[PDB]
């Protein structure tokens, strides 16, 4: 749960958007276990953004997912029940940033998890 | 610096037997000496006739020709106005303020005020179009005074409601420009001073308002020569038709005290409600966030340079808070918030300027409620606390501030939009997995009464620590 | 100090005479310095006159009191 | 004083005895000050006056202490 406070601090102390990943991997072994990945990042930041896109944060998420995991992002943006929210603004930027998945590629899972990626799509 | 050397040289050159004899020989045998003598007499004492002579010399230096009419107080008449002893019109009323200012040693203030009042009548008319412009401005002032009187008849409340809604001028008697009117902008900083009353000599110097004027424009606008707005509505401001009007290169402008940051939507609404072009020349419509930053910077006119760089901080009532402007970002439409700074608006017709003034006042009050957290308080090195609420423009005239909810574990947003000129809508976006930060009624009472972003955050923190 | 006040007044008068001669022969900083000197001389003269009146009153009172006390004591 | 005379001279020569008057006024003021006591530095004169007042007060106190409480009877 400390990852949430770390990201909130990274917002409170805004970053160069490239030391972002440095400070993020600094708080973890960076390879031991990534089951605590950004599956909570975008949801938290946008649900607290509410009627706002919360800029300067999605750019960091993009600079991360340039080389990161993609199954978690997909399952989040699929489980993000924004229909009850339906602000018609957050979902705009969400689609704008998720279009890159279909633009470049849907990466591999290197295991049966890749099949789960199918489920996500 | 070198005055000592000059004095030594003068004492060496002059030597009294030689100085007095040389002066007598040069006497018995431009305007710089006159100006020097006037400056010397301004610092020296003067009797009644001596004060009259000094005032006449100062008026001659200022270009105003007024002969000494009385030893007590002369009638200053110059080419546009003839103040009685006590052109195009005599002294309207015995203004005691200007009389006491010119009679006191500080006659420079009275001279500057008279010059400003006379330059307004100094239009580009060659004694014929100038007279028509003066008549049109007088009729416009009369119509504005009638509208203000009608508003007072509809509700003869205190100056609080006057600054809330009504006229857009000062509460000073009719003397040239500043006629008797209700305040335009509701300045929260003017609400007290280390406090408010509907007195005769109320705080006219306070408030972010300004009297109307006649600005010489390039387009020959059809200014009405006679009083058009004669019959108004019971709860509205009605008028009548012309005839008539004159296509004069001027207009009834309402230049406010300072250029408040206005978005492109404000400019569009103003150009729609006024007809005349808002920007007389091609205006550099910069980012509305940049305009807000410039307005927050200029809001403290002093030699102390801060350059907050969208990161301010100060001490809360029982804590220390901070704020991030987060300028230069895209608006909700999809593009960056580009705006400008509104300073003046040439009102064509005096029958609809009230709604435009009210909208401008609401927008400027929203800008003030936003920038109330902007200050030159150098509260750095504050390790503990420093809840820097990131406050940025979300929607049209809507400021959204996200702050770390200490009671909860996640953040929380607060969006304040300019619903009305006095009532501003407030929405507290909390989290589903979060505790109750505050109620909407508390935020409403904190906004509609205080309307101070740093104080708003402080009250939010207090309510969170309490609940 | 009558000497300092007289010197200041004489300097101000000389500066005023020089400025008047220059203005008469012609058709600034010198006039400003002369006016400042004249104002300082007037203020110093007023202060010195008040101090001289006070000193005269105090001297007369102290002389009478000390004379009475010394005569009684002797 | 000087301003009115300067204005009059400027109005006359637009196309008096101010020096002698100022000298006589300064002489009269110096004479009145030396008659009152303004002939030396002001601080020194004030210190001397304070010292004289203190001496007179001490003498009066000594006389009152030596005269009121008489030892003999």
């Amino acid at each position: 749960v400390n990852l949430k406070q770390a990201i909130l601090q990274a917002w409170k102390e805004r970053w160069s958007d490239y030391q972002w990943a440095i400070n993020m991997k600094k708080f973890f072994p960076k390879g031991a276990t990534w089951d605590i990945l950004n599956l909570a990042e975008a949801l938290l930041e946008q649900a607290m953004i509410g009627p706002s896109p919360n800029p300067l944060i999605l750019s960091y998420l993009k600079y991360a997912i340039s080389s990161q995991m993609v199954s978690c992002s997909s399952v989040l943006t699929a489980i993000s029940k924004f229909d009850d929210f339906s602000r018609d603004l957050c979902v705009q930027a969400l689609l704008d940033i998720m279009d890159m998945f279909c633009d470049r590629l849907s990466c591999h899972g290197k295991a049966e998890e890749c099949i789960g990626l199918c489920r996500a799509l | 610096l070198s005055k000592m050397s000059s004095l030594l040289e003068r004492l060496h050159a002059k030597f009294w037997s030689e100085t007095i004899k040389l002066v007598r020989q040069v006497m018995e045998k431009q305007h710089l000496v006159s100006c020097l003598e006037t400056l010397q007499k301004a610092l020296k004492v003067t009797s009644l006739p001596a004060m009259t002579d000094r005032l006449e010399s100062i008026a001659r230096q200022n270009g105003l020709g007024s002969h000494l009419s009385a030893s007590g107080t002369e009638c200053y008449i110059t080419s546009d106005m003839f103040y009685v002893e006590v052109h195009h019109g005599e002294n309207p009323v015995s203004c005691p303020e200007l009389v006491q200012q010119l009679r006191e040693k500080n006659f420079e203030e009275f001279s500057k005020h008279l010059k400003g009042l006379v330059n307004l009548y100094n239009l580009p008319g060659d004694n014929k179009l100038k007279t028509k412009m003066y008549l049109a401005l007088q009729s416009l002032e009369q119509d504005l005074s009638k509208m203000a009187i009608m508003y007072w008849k509809a509700t003869n409340a205190a100056p609080l409601d006057k600054i809330l809604h009504g006229s857009v001028g000062y509460l000073t008697p009719r003397s040239g420009g500043h006629l008797m009117n209700m305040k335009y902008y509701a300045s929260p900083s003017d609400l007290l001073d280390d406090i408010i009353l509907h007195e005769k000599n109320v705080p006219r110097s306070l408030g972010m308002n300004a009297s109307v004027t006649i600005e010489g424009t390039s387009a020959m606008y059809k200014l009405p020569i006679a009083p058009l707005i004669m019959g108004s509505h019971p709860a509205d401001n009605k008028w009548t038709p012309s005839f008539n009007s004159v296509d004069l290169p001027a207009c009834f402008f309402l230049k406010f005290p300072q250029p408040i940051p206005v978005s492109k939507a404000f400019v569009q609404k103003l150009q729609n409600c006024t007809g005349i072009p808002l920007f007389e020349t091609p205006p550099t419509y910069l980012p509305l966030y940049e305009l807000i930053t410039q307005f927050e910077l200029s809001k403290d006119p002093d030699p102390l340079p801060l350059n907050h760089n969208m990161r301010f901080y100060a001490a809360l009532p029982g804590q220390q808070h901070c704020y991030f402007l987060n300028k230069d970002a895209p608006l909700p439409d999809g593009q960056s918030l580009q705006g400008t700074l509104v300073s003046k608006i040439t009102f064509q017709h005096p029958g609809r300027v009230p709604l435009i003034l009210n909208m401008i006042r609401h927008q400027v009050a929203y800008n003030t409620l936003i920038g109330s957290c902007v200050k030159r308080t150098i509260l750095k090195e504050d390790s503990p606390g420093l809840l820097q609420f990131e406050v940025c423009p979300l929607s049209e005239s809507r400021f959204s501030v996200s702050f770390q909810h200490p009671v909860n574990d996640s953040l929380v947003c607060v969006v304040m939009d300019v619903q009305d000129s006095t009532h501003v809508s407030c929405k507290l976006y909390k989290g589903l997995s979060d505790a109750l930060i505050c109620t909407d009624d508390f935020i409403a009472k904190v906004v509609q009464r205080c309307m101070s972003i740093p104080v708003t955050m402080r009250a939010i923190r207090r309510k969170a620590e309490t609940i | 100090t009558r000497e300092r006040l007289l010197s200041a007044l004489e300097d101000l008068e000389v500066l005023s005479r020089e400025l008047i001669e220059m203005l008469a022969i012609s058709r600034e900083n010198q006039v400003l310095e002369l006016l400042i000197h004249r104002d300082g001389d007037f203020q110093e003269l007023m202060k010195l006159a008040l101090n001289q009146g006070k000193v005269h009153h105090e001297m007369q009172a102290l002389e009478k009191e000390v004379e009475k006390r010394d005569s009684d004591i002797q | 004083f000087l301003p009115l005379v300067h204005n009059v001279i400027k109005c006359m020569d637009k196309d008096q005895d101010l020096n002698a008057l100022k000298t006589k006024f300064q002489e009269l003021r110096k004479l009145i000050g030396t008659m009152p006591g303004i002939h030396v530095s002001p601080e020194q004169q004030q210190q001397q006056l304070h010292s004289l007042r203190e001496q007179v007060r001490t003498k009066n106190e000594l006389l009152q202490k030596y005269k009121s409480l008489c030892m003999f009877e």
